[PDB]
């Protein structure tokens, strides 16, 4: 999966998440993105995948 | 760079000629 | 870290219509060592000032 | 912000030159 | 972790004697008969495992070996330090008067 | 240069000054918290 | 409090620029004959 | 009429708000080129390897300077006196690294400023004036030639020309003192007498004329309203001013003749600044200030220091520190 | 302080014989040192080789010893490297090379002695300033 | 035949000698004679700098650069022993010469990369059984890359390794730990590698020429920042002589 | 560059306060009956 595709699937790039007086670039909020950590898969003790 | 050089050479030559011909065009007689 | 993460407002309008390179050698698609000619981002800015 | 401040003040000075020369109060003989 | 290796070298015998592996060549002027002929040979044939190895420089005359023996008390050897021997600095270290 | 006949004097009376300063100062008192954030 | 540093200059110009505009207009009104 | 005649009449017209003239045909493009390059360089130019030792010095505002530290940095010592136009560089990137803008600016400036001087002659001729205002201007102009052209020629490099910046000027002055003892040079001393004296006589003349304005105004209004532009009568009583000045010093110390007075006002600073320019232009060939280092010796031979020896100690501190990575051999011979 | 006979008494040879210079000799030596030597040795240093100076302790450790009149006079006739291994008249002014160093052509034995006495006396006056360079100016 | 006055200012002085397109011969190696390189010349034509990416999963690439220090880049007058090894390979052992050039190249966007382009102390060997040098002969070897500045170099605040201040004297009471990397100068010494591909051989004259690729680290500013990897490509010339 | 944050407001008021003082005086001079 391209990092660029994964990065679009992230709410910090959603333009409906801002604030009227939270000024400047998006990088000023969550930071300057460096790398995809990879896809997180959660599981319980029974081994079922959870979402 | 070659084009810049030729351009500047043309520009400079133009103004220097204006200067030389200007002072030849009866400059002593251009006084009050 | 594309332009829209960086608070860039006029850069995308230059890019939208074909100005994608800098005189310093970069392009917004991540290329290096491009010759944009006069109509780089800097040339656009200078033309508007003049 | 400091570069903007320096260039702004400089630019205001050049504009003042333009008004001081071309929009001066004209000298009038009396 | 960050250490000035030249200041560190001053805490070894390099700070007390002529180090045959590191010291700039003008230091050999401090003693009779060493400069410039032996001084050149010493720097050219460095480094030395021990001071007495300086006696084994090929081509030394019998008198030269004798003079070196008289001055071993003024010599030392330490590990070669890159910062003191690069740049040709053993022949000219940028210090004059 | 011939005088422009379209020129007009401009006026602001003292009440308008007080009203304007009130508007400005109260807008500042209101918006300053959001500028400091 | 970690306030925005530009808040001070923003507030100062917000007050001063329109206030001086009104003062300029008021004073030149008073000085008219 | 033909167009050459109409254009030539426009060029030499005494009715243009700013006089153009034939010197102006050269002055205007060269000063515009110099001015535009200077402003762009002062704001945005990258660091420049002034001393040719791959140690680039930052001059521009965007690369970390303020108004006081910023400069257009002189061209590289590796260039020396070689002509370095833009089209000599492989790229603008190389040109900027090596100090190209500096050469572009100073050569256009010096040409434009020399034409400024001719333009002053030209308009005075067209207006029917006497001609020598341009001679007064030759004093600052000569000084600019000294620090931007002559001194580099003598030393072999435009990297030793005066930098185009406030702190860079001070650097030039301090290195100059280390290498030439300019304070101890009589031509610089004449320079100081010129500008100290020029400032003194400026204040003096201003105060004496102002002291003797004829009363034409009431107590509330500015006294300047008492003079109308173009009036035939002189606006002050010079006999009263000199009756004051002759008693301040003694009777004969005064310039009673306004023409002699105003000639002196022109001549004193202009002559002093001529010598200042000649100081720089001759120290350019290393004929330096007086050297009295160890001049006073006691009966045994001990050196007895004077204030000259203290100056020498300060000069030494400048000398050993300047361009700290540039010298490999013991003598700084240029 | 004065330039006394004691100050003007300098070693003649390596065996410890001294010689007492006249004030005239010292002045002549200083003049001749300026005439023929100071362009490289001003103040006791050596501009073309700063590693070697004219300090008396440096001269004492040269080979053969140069910290005396005869040693210095021999040097001005036939200069050598500091270790005595090589004769350097071809690049150092001397009576032996006066054809190529013409300022040596008219030096008498007395002149060489006077120059030597200057080199030995000056550190007795100036101390570490002689051969110290600009640090001591 | 050219003289200095034919050449000065043309840029030719920064170019290595070349061999004709007819130079496709073979230089015989006699295993009982000793050999030397009388002259080795390396002329760089391309400087590439490896980009440093934020995520280490993507493989970094070498990008083009712009040379800003003019025609000052070539190594020349390099000489050294040319050994015949028992397996028939040849080993060049560099002894002396103009074997380094400081070079500054600029990346897109303006970042300047200084490096000490060098083959100092090169030892480079061919394949086994080189009975003659041909256009199939190659040299591979390693060399040393010492600090771009040497030990006396003083930074703009007067700090250095073998000279200079040992602290930031303009900040007399600041805490020292945060400034240690800038205050404490360190002398780098690293390895580079080079390949020489012989493309032309004049069998009669002992001259050869070809292309090279070398990799080495750039200036680390006496330990102040991490260096970059640089790849240098160009042409080379060498003359071989009986010694 | 780590400049003093108050440098901006100091410079801005330094320019604006006396400039506005002069502009007020000039404009009310122009508006007086001529
Ligand atoms: C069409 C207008 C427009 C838009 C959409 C943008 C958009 C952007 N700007 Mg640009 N900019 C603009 C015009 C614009 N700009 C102009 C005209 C200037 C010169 C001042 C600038 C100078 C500028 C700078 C210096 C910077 C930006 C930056 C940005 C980015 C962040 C914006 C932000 O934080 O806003 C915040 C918005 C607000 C806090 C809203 C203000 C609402 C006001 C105060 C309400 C006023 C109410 C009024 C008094 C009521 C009167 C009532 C009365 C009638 C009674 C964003 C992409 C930033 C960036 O990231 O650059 C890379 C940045 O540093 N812009
Ligand atoms: C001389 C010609 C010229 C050219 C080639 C450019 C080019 C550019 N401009 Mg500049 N500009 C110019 C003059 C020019 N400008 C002038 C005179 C002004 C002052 C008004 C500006 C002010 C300006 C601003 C403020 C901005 C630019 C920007 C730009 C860039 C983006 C263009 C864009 O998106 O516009 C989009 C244009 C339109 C969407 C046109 C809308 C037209 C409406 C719909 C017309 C309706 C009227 C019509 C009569 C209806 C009937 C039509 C009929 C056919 C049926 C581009 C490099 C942008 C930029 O990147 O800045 C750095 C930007 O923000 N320009
Ligand atoms: C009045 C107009 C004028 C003048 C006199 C100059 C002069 C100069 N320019 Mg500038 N320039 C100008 C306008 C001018 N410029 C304009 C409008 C632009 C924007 C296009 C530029 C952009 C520009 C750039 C980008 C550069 C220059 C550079 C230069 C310098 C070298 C030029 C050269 O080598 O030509 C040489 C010309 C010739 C050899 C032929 C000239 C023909 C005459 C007849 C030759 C005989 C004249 C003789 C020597 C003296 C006659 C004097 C008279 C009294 C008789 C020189 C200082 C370069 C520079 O500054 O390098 C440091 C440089 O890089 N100029
Ligand atoms: C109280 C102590 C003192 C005083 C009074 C002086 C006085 C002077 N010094 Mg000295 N100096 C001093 C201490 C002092 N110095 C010390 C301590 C040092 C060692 C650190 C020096 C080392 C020193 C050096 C190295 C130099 C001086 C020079 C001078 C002269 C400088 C003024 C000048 O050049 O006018 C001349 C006028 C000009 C240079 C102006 C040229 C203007 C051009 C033609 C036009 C410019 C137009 C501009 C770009 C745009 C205008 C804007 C507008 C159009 C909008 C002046 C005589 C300088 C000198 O003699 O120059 C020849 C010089 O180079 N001094
Ligand atoms: C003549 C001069 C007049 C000067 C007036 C003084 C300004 C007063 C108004 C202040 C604006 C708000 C800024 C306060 C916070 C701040 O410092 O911002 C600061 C921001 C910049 O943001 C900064 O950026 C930095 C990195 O670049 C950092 O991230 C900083 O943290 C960040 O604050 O200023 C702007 O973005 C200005 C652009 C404004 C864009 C407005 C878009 C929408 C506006 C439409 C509103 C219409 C309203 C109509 C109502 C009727
Ligand atoms: C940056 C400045 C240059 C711009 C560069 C790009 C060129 C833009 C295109 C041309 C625009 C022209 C605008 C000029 C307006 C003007 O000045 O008019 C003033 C008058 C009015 O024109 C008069 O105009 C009359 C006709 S009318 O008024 O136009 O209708 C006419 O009859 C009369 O003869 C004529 O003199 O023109 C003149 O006085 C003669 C020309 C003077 C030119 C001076 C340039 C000086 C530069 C020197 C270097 C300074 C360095 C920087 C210092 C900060
Ligand atoms: C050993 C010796 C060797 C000497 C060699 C070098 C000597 C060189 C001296 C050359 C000086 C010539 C000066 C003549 C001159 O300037 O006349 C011009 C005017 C004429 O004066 C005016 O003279 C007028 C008459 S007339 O013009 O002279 O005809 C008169 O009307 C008016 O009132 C009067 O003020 O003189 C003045 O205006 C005042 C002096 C201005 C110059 C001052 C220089 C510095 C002096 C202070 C130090
Ligand atoms: C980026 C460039 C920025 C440029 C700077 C622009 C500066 C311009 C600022 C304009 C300010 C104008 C102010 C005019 C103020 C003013 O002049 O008012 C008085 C004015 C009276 O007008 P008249 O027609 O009587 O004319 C009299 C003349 O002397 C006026 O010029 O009425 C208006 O202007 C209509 C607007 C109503 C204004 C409402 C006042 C609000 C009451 C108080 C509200 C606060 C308290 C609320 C408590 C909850
Ligand atoms: C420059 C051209 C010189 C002039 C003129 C003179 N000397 Fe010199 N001197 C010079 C050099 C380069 C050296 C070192 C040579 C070497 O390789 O050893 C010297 C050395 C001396 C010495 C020996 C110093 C010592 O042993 O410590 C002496 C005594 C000396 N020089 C004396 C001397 C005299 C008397 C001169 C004028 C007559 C003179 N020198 C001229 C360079 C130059
Ligand atoms: C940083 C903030 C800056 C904000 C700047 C705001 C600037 C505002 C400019 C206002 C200009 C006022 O314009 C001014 O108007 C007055 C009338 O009103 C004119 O005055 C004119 O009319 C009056 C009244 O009939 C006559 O007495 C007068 O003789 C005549 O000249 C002035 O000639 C003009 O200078
Ligand atoms: C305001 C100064 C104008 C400077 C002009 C520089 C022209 S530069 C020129 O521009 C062309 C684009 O039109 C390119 O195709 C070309 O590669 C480039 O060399
Ligand atoms: C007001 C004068 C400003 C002049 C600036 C003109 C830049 S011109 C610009 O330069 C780039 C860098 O090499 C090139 O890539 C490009 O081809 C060229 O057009
Ligand atoms: C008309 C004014 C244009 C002035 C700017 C010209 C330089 S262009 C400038 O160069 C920098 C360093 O190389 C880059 O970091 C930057 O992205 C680029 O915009
Ligand atoms: O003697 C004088 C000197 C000066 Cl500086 C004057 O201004 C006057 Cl008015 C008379
Ligand atoms: O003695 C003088 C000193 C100076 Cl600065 C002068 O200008 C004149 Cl004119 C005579
Ligand atoms: O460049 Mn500027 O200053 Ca005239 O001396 Mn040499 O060179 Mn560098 O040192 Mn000192
Ligand atoms: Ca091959
Ligand atoms: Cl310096
Ligand atoms: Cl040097």
């Amino acid at each position: 999966i391209p990092e660029k595709l994964a990065f679009y699937d992230y709410i910090g790039n959603n333009p409906a998440k801002g604030g009227l007086f939270r000024t400047g670039p998006m990088n000023k909020g969550d930071g300057i993105a460096q790398a995809w950590k990879g896809h997180a898969v959660f599981r319980n003790k029974e081994g079922e995948e959870l979402f | 760079m070659e084009t810049l050089k030729i351009t500047v050479y043309i520009v400079v030559t133009f103004f220097v000629l204006l200067f030389v011909f200007g002072f030849l065009s009866g400059d002593p007689a251009r006084n009050p | 870290n594309p332009m829209w993460r960086q608070g860039m407002f006029v850069l995308p309008f230059m890019a939208r219509l074909g100005v994608t390179g800098s005189w310093s050698g970069w392009s917004i698609t991540g290329e290096t060592g491009i010759d944009p000619g006069f109509w780089s981002f800097e040339g656009v800015a200078l033309a508007h000032i003049v | 912000m400091e570069t903007i401040t320096y260039v702004f003040i400089f630019a205001c000075i050049i504009a003042l030159f333009f008004f001081a020369i071309f929009f001066r109060e004209p000298p009038r003989i009396t | 972790e960050l250490v000035n290796v030249v200041d560190e070298k001053l805490g070894t015998a390099y700070g007390e004697k002529i180090d045959l592996n590191n010291t700039n060549i003008a230091a050999f002027i401090q003693y009779r008969g060493l400069y410039p002929t032996l001084a050149k040979l010493i720097v050219k044939n460095a480094p030395y495992e021990s001071v007495e190895d300086v006696l084994n420089i090929p081509g030394l005359t019998e008198r030269q070996k004798q003079i070196l023996r008289e001055n071993l008390e003024h010599f030392t050897v330490t590990e070669v330090e890159t910062a003191l021997v690069e740049g040709g600095d053993r022949y000219n270290n940028g210090l004059y008067k | 240069m011939e005088p422009n006949p379209n020129r007009q004097p401009v006026e602001l009376n003292r009440t308008s000054l007080y009203l304007g300063l009130l508007l400005i100062l109260v807008l500042a008192l209101l918006f300053s918290s959001y500028f400091f954030n | 409090m970690e306030v925005n540093q530009l808040g001070l200059i923003a507030t100062a110009l917000f007050v001063l620029v329109p206030s001086v505009f009104l003062i300029i207009l008021y004073v030149q009104t008073e000085s008219q004959q | 009429a033909n167009l050459w005649e109409r254009f030539c009449n426009w060029v030499t017209s005494t009715d243009n708000r700013l006089y153009v003239g034939w010197f102006g045909v050269i002055m205007i493009p060269t000063l515009l080129a110099a001015t535009i390059c200077f402003v762009i360089a002062f704001i945005a130019a990258p660091p420049v390897d002034i001393d040719g030792i791959r140690e680039p010095v930052s001059g521009s505002l965007l690369y970390g300077n303020n108004i006081i530290t910023g400069a257009v940095v002189p061209s590289s010592n590796a260039i020396g006196l070689h002509f370095y136009p833009i089209w000599e560089a492989a790229s603008l990137d190389e040109w900027l690294y090596n100090g190209g803008p500096y050469q572009l600016i100073i050569f256009h400036f010096l040409l434009g400023a020399s034409c400024y001087m001719g333009r002053q002659w030209e308009l005075s001729y067209r207006l029917g004036m006497r001609p020598w205002i341009c001679v007064a201007y030759s004093a600052p102009l000569a000084s600019a030639f000294a620090v931007f052209l002559i001194y580099p020629i003598g030393q072999g490099s435009f990297s030793d020309g005066m930098p185009l910046g406030i702190s860079g000027t001070f650097n030039f002055m301090i290195v100059f003192q280390a290498e030439h003892n300019i304070l101890m040079h009589p031509f610089h001393q004449l320079g100081v007498a010129g500008v100290f004296g020029g400032a003194l006589f400026c204040a003096m003349h201003g105060s004496l004329v102002t002291s003797s304005l004829i009363r034409e105004t009431t107590e509330t209004e500015s006294a300047n309203y008492g003079y109308k532009f173009g009036q035939e009568e002189e606006t002050y009583n010079i006999v009263a001013a000199h009756g004051y000045f002759g008693r301040l010093i003694f009777q004969y110390a005064s310039f009673n003749n306004s023409r002699s007075l105003h000639f002196f006002l022109a001549a004193w600073p202009v002559v002093g600044v001529w010598f200042a320019a000649l100081g720089i232009s001759t120290m350019a060939f290393n004929l330096n200030g007086f050297n009295f280092n160890h001049s006073v010796i006691d009966a045994k031979g001990n050196v007895i220091n004077t204030w000259a020896d203290i100056i020498n100690r300060a000069n030494l501190g400048m000398e050993v520190m300047h361009e700290r990575n540039a010298h490999n051999f013991p003598l700084d011979l240029a | 302080a004065e330039l006394t006979p004691e100050v003007l008494t300098v070693p003649l040879n390596s065996e410890g014989k001294t010689i007492t210079l006249t004030e005239k000799q010292y002045l002549e030596g200083k003049r001749l040192f300026q005439y023929a030597c100071a362009s490289c040795h001003v103040g006791g240093i050596t501009k073309t080789n700063p590693s070697l100076d004219l300090r008396t302790e440096t001269l004492a450790l040269a080979t053969p010893p140069r910290d005396n009149i005869e040693g210095l006079v021999d040097y001005m006739k036939n200069p050598t490297t500091y270790d005595g291994e090589q004769e350097i008249a071809e690049v150092h002014p001397s009576l032996r090379s006066a054809d190529i160093f013409p300022k040596m052509r008219n030096l008498t034995e007395k002149d060489l002695v006077a120059i030597a006495g200057h080199i030995l006396v000056e550190p007795k006056i100036l101390g570490d300033k002689w051969g110290g360079g600009k640090v001591y100016y | 035949t050219l003289t200095y006055d034919d050449i000065v200012g043309t840029g030719l002085a920064n170019k290595c000698p070349t061999l004709d397109d007819t130079a496709r011969g073979a230089y015989p190696i006699d295993s009982s004679q000793t050999y030397r390189i009388a002259r080795l010349c390396l002329q760089p034509t391309t400087f590439l700098v490896k980009e440093e990416p934020k995520n280490k999963r993507q493989e970094a690439e070498f990008v083009p650069t712009k040379l800003v220090t003019r025609e000052t880049t070539s190594l020349d007058q390099i000489q050294g022993e040319l050994k015949v090894n028992s397996d028939g390979s040849l080993t060049f052992v560099e002894e002396d010469g103009i074997d380094f050039q400081p070079v500054t190249v600029q990346m897109a966007g303006g970042e300047r990369i200084p490096l000490l382009f060098t083959v100092k102390n090169l030892v480079a060997s061919t394949q086994p059984n080189v009975t003659s040098i041909t256009t199939s002969t190659d040299f591979k070897g390693e060399f040393n890359v010492p600090s771009y500045r040497t030990a006396n170099f003083l930074d703009p605040k007067g700090r250095g390794l073998a000279s200079g201040y040992d602290s930031a004297i303009a900040l007399p009471q600041a805490k020292e730990e945060e400034l240690a990397r800038a205050n404490v100068k360190r002398f780098s010494l690293t390895k580079g590698q080079i390949s020489l591909n012989v493309a032309k051989v004049d069998g009669r004259t002992g001259e050869i020429a070809g292309t090279f690729e070398s990799e080495q680290l750039s200036d680390d500013d006496m330990g102040a920042h991490e260096p970059h990897e640089v790849k240098i490509q160009g042409v080379f010339y060498a003359s071989i002589e009986p010694a």
